[PDB]
């Protein structure tokens, strides 16, 4: 008997004990979130407690076998995501401190509070006092207290609390044949033993980079167009050659630019197209809206729900003395069981969250067949790049006049083309030098290029180079500005928002040329298409029984990411910045400051 | 009259590795009402035809009577494989009988779940067809002995179901029937016209 047969003999005991016990906690978790009482977190604790005791047992069984001597690669796929282990290998002095620290950085973002200068008895929380302020104001001297007032009173409480979380975790990645903890990240994009499909923890730094050269000209444009119009809010502020003040992006901390729109609109008097008031007016509910969204997956050849889908999901507020969070959510509880919590109203925002949340249940439906360890997406970010374009042809005029929601007699106006893709732009493109800056800096702090003494030196030096944002106020090494965010302190990674964008118009640009669209890219409508459904379905049903550069191959047939998909559909609007920007100055320098 | 109400109309049902066998004789049968209930979702008769079929006096009818899942009703065939098949319940090549099975998810389920029938689950071999195994040994995979514990290649081989009423529909209770119609030199009182 070889080592093969006793590692597939394993396999079928365990899918059959984890299936059955995994539902226990998922059920446990759903009456708790639909009724907040006192005894629903006694029996949600004590079953949330049985499953990370019983996982823990098996991960030491799974490495008597070793992965060397296996010659199967469906085996060696099941093997590898159980025999991988943790803090595990630390002594019980080390393991304990390590949950002392993670959790003590967890309360203080939970319950600190900045208060006001010049009125001492108004102390506010984050989330229902701070955010309104930066969301909503409009003075200079009333978003200056609530950002310094946020990093001066939490982040300087995190500093010695994260230097030695640095040190425990570079220790933990040491004993598992690692270099450090940057690259256990990067593991998760790695892929072995396959044949021209390979892909490596090096290879990912390369790919980036390369990516990241050829959206430059399209972010200048758009960073000359706001710094203009900022110069009326703002008046006798702002250098006309230079970078903009951090505390004036319409946010907490800059991740998006979205809040700035009513302060630059290209056309004043042509308006926006809602369909609020013609559901009104045709007696539209709840019932009517999950009814709409159906039949829209039919006519490109996707299925139906199934009958307790409309028997077990909490489609309204209940309106009883339930206590009932409001959060929408695609649950996908095991053994078929598909539900869906949402608290609905009679909007438009709410017709095109329906369209999102019923794109996660068919990607769900597809892999049900797959065994249990390998059921998922390809990686961290294919799950969110199929829901984002099924609520991108529903928004189109000509959907919206199939399906009686406009009269017949509606005439395509160019002015108002030009509102649509500046909304878009200031959300998509605005928060790609973001998202690459803050990863860069970690992968140093993890590896000793970067000394202790010169971790705040660093992180304004690229704030000038690569996003072109200047501080406000100067810093010293006593605080931690990065730790001011919630998966810093939380301990989460953030690569995974910057390749779902790239993944999301390869997409949809190799779908609009198999239903023969003529026009352009942002018009196009692959309703009432059958070819298009085949092919998007034969992506979905794989799960991860293969690596992600083959499946990316199934679709636009390309094996790595390209950013060219993404320049075209803005290509109405980069011919549309050139000509305003005829008697401006694109680009920045890094020697002007506000103090 | 028949006992054919003692055994679809029957409170308990056996489980599928210690499964029932009743021997019916000297009765005439009303095969028409089987025929047109308007209740079983799959009646698939083998071997014979689907028509009145009332007036033929085989010679003995056995009643058998389990419960599985419903993805596993497919294997419940001649020329089939998988876990029920290789090591459960086996059926010949040359099989002439019906298959009869419905949904009974009103009345094997429970708030909390319901752990009363069970299957096998490891097996060193394969059986023939019409052969019952009840055994509670332990299974030694592979040659490091056990010897009564559980502990690395040890394993127990049985695995019980848990039913809700709120799973899928390949994961809710299947109540089955097989009926089969030997043929063997007999006065053969089992006509039915
Ligand atoms: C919401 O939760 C409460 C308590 O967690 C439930 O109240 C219990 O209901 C059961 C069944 O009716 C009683 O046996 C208990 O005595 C109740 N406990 C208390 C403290 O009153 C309540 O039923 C839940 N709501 C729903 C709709 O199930
Ligand atoms: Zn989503």
């Amino acid at each position: 008997s070889t080592t093969e047969d006793l590692a597939k003999t394993f396999l079928e005991k365990f899918n059959y004990e984890a299936e059955e016990l995994s539902y226990q906690n998922s059920l446990a978790s759903w009456n708790y979130n639909t009724n907040i009482t006192d005894e629903n977190i006694q029996k949600m604790n004590i079953a949330g407690a049985k499953w990370s005791a019983f996982y823990e047992e098996e991960s030491q069984h799974a490495k008597t076998y070793p992965l060397e001597e296996i010659q199967d690669p469906i085996i060696k796929r099941q093997l590898r995501a159980l025999q991988q282990s943790g803090s595990s290998v630390l002594s019980a002095d080390k393991r304990e401190r390590l949950n002392t620290i993670l959790n003590a950085m967890s309360t203080i973002y939970s319950t600190g509070k900045a208060c006001n200068p010049n009125n001492p008895q108004e102390c506010l929380l984050l989330e229902p006092g701070l955010d309104d302020i930066m969301e909503n104001s409009k003075d200079y001297n009333e978003r200056l207290w609530a950002w310094e007032g946020w990093r001066s009173e939490v982040g300087k409480q995190l500093r010695p609390l994260y230097e030695e979380y640095v040190a425990l975790k570079n220790e933990m990645a040491r004993a598992n044949n690692y270099e450090d903890y940057g690259d256990y990240w990067r593991g998760d994009y790695e892929e072995e033993w396959a044949d021209g499909y390979n892909y490596s923890r090096n290879q990912l730094i390369e790919d980036v980079e390369h990516t990241f050269t050829q959206i430059k000209p399209l972010y200048e444009h758009l960073h000359a167009y706001v710094r203009a119009k900022l110069m009326d809010a703002y008046p006798s502020r702002i250098s006309p050659t230079g970078c903009l003040p951090a505390h004036l992006l319409g946010d907490m901390w800059g991740r998006f630019w979205t809040n700035l729109y009513p302060l630059m609109v290209p056309f004043g008097q042509k308006p926006n197209i809602d369909v609020t008031d013609a559901m009104v007016n045709q007696s539209w509910d709840a019932r009517r809206i999950f009814k709409e969204a159906e039949k829209f997956f039919v006519s490109v050849g996707l299925p139906n729900m199934t009958e307790g889908f409309w028997q077990n999901s909490m489609l309204t507020e209940p309106g009883d003395n339930r206590k009932v969070v409001c959060h929408p959510t695609a649950w996908d509880l095991g053994k078929h069981d598909f539900r869906i919590k949402m608290c609905t109203k009679v909007t438009m925002d709410d017709f095109l969250t329906a369209h999102h949340e019923m794109g996660h249940i068919q990607y769900d439906m597809a892999y049900a067949a797959q065994p249990f360890l390998l059921r998922n997406g390809a990686n961290e970010g294919f799950h969110e790049a199929v829901g984002e374009i099924m609520s991108l042809s529903a928004a189109t005029p000509n959907h919206l006049k199939n399906i009686g929601l406009l009269p017949p007699d509606f005439s395509e106006d160019s002015e108002t083309d030009i509102n649509f893709l500046l909304k878009q732009a200031l959300t998509i493109v605005g928060t790609l030098p973001f998202t690459y800056m803050l990863e860069k800096w970690r992968w140093m702090v993890f590896k000793g290029e970067i000394p202790k003494e010169q971790w705040m030196q660093k992180w304004w030096e690229m704030k000038r180079d690569i996003v072109g944002v200047v501080e406000p106020l100067p810093h010293d090494e006593t605080y931690c500005d990065p730790a001011a965010l919630f998966h810093v302190a939380n301990d989460y990674s953030f690569i995974r928002y910057y390749t779902r964008t790239i993944y999301q118009f390869q997409f949809q640009e190799a779908l609009c040329q198999i239903a023969k669209h003529e026009g352009p890219l942002y018009k196009c409508d692959i309703s009432n298409s059958r070819e298009a459904g085949q092919k998007l379905h034969e992506m979905l049903s794989l799960g991860r029984s293969k690596p992600w550069t083959f499946a990316l191959e199934r679709v636009v047939g390309a094996k790595t990411m390209d950013v060219r998909p993404l320049l075209n559909y803005f290509e109405p609007l980069f011919t549309w910045l050139k000509e305003q920007n005829r008697n401006s100055f694109v680009g920045w320098n890094t020697d002007w400051s506000p103090y | 009259l028949c006992p054919f109400g003692e055994v679809f109309n029957a409170t308990r049902f056996a489980s599928v590795y210690a499964w029932n066998r009743k021997r019916i004789s000297n009765c005439v049968a009303d095969y028409s009402v089987l025929y047109n209930s308007a209740s079983f979702s799959t009646f698939k008769c083998y071997g014979v035809s689907p028509t009145k079929l009332n007036d033929l006096c085989f010679t003995n009818v056995y009643a058998d009577s389990f419960v599985i899942r419903g993805d596993e009703v497919r294997q419940i065939a001649p020329g089939q494989t998988g876990k029920i098949a290789d090591y459960n319940y086996k059926l010949p090549d040359d099989f002439t009988g019906c298959v009869i099975a419905w949904n009974s998810n009103n009345l094997d389920s429970k708030v909390g779940g319901n752990y009363n029938y069970l299957f096998r689950l490891f097996r060193k071999s394969n059986l023939k067809p019409f052969e019952r195994d009840i055994s509670t040994e332990i299974y030694q995979a592979g040659s490091t002995p056990c010897n009564g514990v559980e502990g690395f290649n040890c394993y127990f081989p049985l695995q019980s179901y848990g039913f809700q009423p709120t799973n899928g529909v390949g994961y809710q209770p299947y109540r089955v029937v097989v009926l089969s119609f030997e043929l063997l030199h007999a006065p053969a009182t089992v006509c039915g016209p």
